[PDB]
């Protein structure tokens, strides 16, 4: 939720200031990694059940 | 005798399996928490720069 | 400082960026204390539980 | 009552872990409030100056 | 000179809006309110600059 | 699964 709320507010930047920088890379990276984290956690939960 | 030995062996098989699963489950939790915290603070520092 | 604005006499007796900045600072500090007190009360209820 | 070893609930432990997790959430909330509230106060102070 | 001043002050207000977006993203925490889910992560990568 | 994550990291970086 932190990642996606940071990502949404930073697309409303003004015209010349809409900049693909390294924070965009870190936010996309963190969204993908936390998705993979969540996935392996529910797989382990199913095995434990 | 085969029935008794099979029941006791099945109980101890379930023993070793669930014990190893519970022992392995905590390291995944700890590593995922550390990874999440470190990447979020990296995102914040990058935003500051 | 807001009380020290008052003894100003003449055509300077207007409201500027400094006046609204001081008002915003005062309201921000009052909200600061209110949030901290409400959080302390929640901590008290949790401690009782 | 069988002999009170055929039991796997003792719900006081579960309730107490729930309260411990809730208190950890409250402590994290207070630390985040400390950081962001101090930072906001500096921003307003330097804007007024 | 007036035209060049207009171009400069254009770029100033763009930078200031980018500022406000950047501190509002930096202030965000885990326990902070006004936070929500946003499925649209893969469309934020479309930028210009 | 972690080496796959490292390879995805390097893919995004090189792109």
């Amino acid at each position: 939720k932190v990642a996606q709320t940071r990502l949404e507010c930073r697309t409303r930047r003004p015209n010349v200031e809409l900049c693909r920088d390294s924070p965009q890379f870190k936010l996309v990276n963190e969204v993908f990694t936390i998705d993979d984290t969540l996935q392996t956690l529910k797989l382990r939960l199913r095995e434990t059940r | 005798d085969q029935s008794n030995r099979l029941q006791l062996c099945g109980a101890e098989a379930s023993r070793l399996w669930a014990g190893r699963m519970t022992g392995d489950s905590m390291r995944l939790m700890q590593d995922k928490d550390q990874l999440t915290r470190q990447m979020q603070e990296g995102t914040c520092r990058n935003l500051g720069q | 400082c807001l009380y020290q604005r008052e003894k100003r006499i003449g055509i300077d007796l207007v409201h500027d960026n400094v006046e609204k900045n001081l008002i915003r600072e005062v309201d921000m500090i009052k909200c600061c204390q209110e949030q901290m007190r409400k959080l302390a009360q929640r901590i008290d209820i949790q401690m009782r539980d | 009552v069988p002999e009170t070893w055929a039991k796997f609930s003792n719900d006081n432990i579960r309730h107490s872990q729930n309260m411990r997790a809730n208190s950890i959430r409250l402590r994290e909330e207070a630390q985040n409030l400390f950081d962001v509230l101090a930072d906001q106060l500096w921003r307003q102070f330097t804007n007024t100056n | 000179n007036r035209d060049a001043q207009h171009a400069l002050e254009r770029d100033l207000e763009d930078k200031n809006s980018a500022e406000f977006i950047d501190e509002k993203c930096l202030n965000l925490r885990n326990t902070s309110d006004c936070i929500s889910f946003f499925h649209g992560v893969e469309k934020i990568d479309g930028t210009i600059s």
